[PDB]
């Protein structure tokens, strides 16, 4: 549920 | 294949060629993306674009255009600025509109 | 088993118990978090601040304070602005601080 795309 | 179908076809590939990864190639999901599905509410990708240019549901270079710049901008609101995402995106954006004209 | 340890230790508990899912609990890995350790250049969390107090590694408030504030401020410039992360971090910067004076 944390962060951007990667 | 009409004609506006011709046309679009070639900007595509056109376009497409710019995204070398496939960044754009497909929908994102939230899988991928987490919380994607809770800020863009009108998503876009190529494969998406090509499927309408197939369809004939593009009636003009305007509403192809339009559909691009809808993928791009998505993309600069999800992504940070220091990404390789964001910054692919609003550098084929500003390219894109000009072979476009 | 000093003084400051001592006043350490209770603004610590009080500092965590705004964060009930343990947000800044551990460390961040690159695994949850892409790009993070290239993004954020020195790490802080309430996990390494306890052990920092338990080694007297803090002399003043000053330096416990610090350390705080560059916690919220790692959450604050990664996290994008809508996020449940940029938010709790905002908020526990400021009344962490209200708090320890």
């Amino acid at each position: 549920g944390k962060g951007g795309k990667g | 294949s009409t004609p506006i179908q011709q046309l679009l076809e070639h900007f595509l590939r056109q376009l497409q060629r710019k995204d070398p990864h496939g960044f754009f190639a497909f929908p994102v999901t939230d899988a991928i993306a987490p919380g994607y599905s809770m800020i863009i509410k009108h998503p876009m990708d190529f494969g998406t674009m090509k499927d309408k240019i197939v369809a004939n549901e593009y009636k003009s270079v305007t509403e192809f255009k339009a559909d691009f710049k809808l993928m791009c901008d998505n993309a600069m609101t999800y992504n940070r600025p220091d990404t390789v995402y964001y910054k692919l995106a609003k550098k084929i954006l500003h390219a894109g509109f000009k072979m476009m004209s």
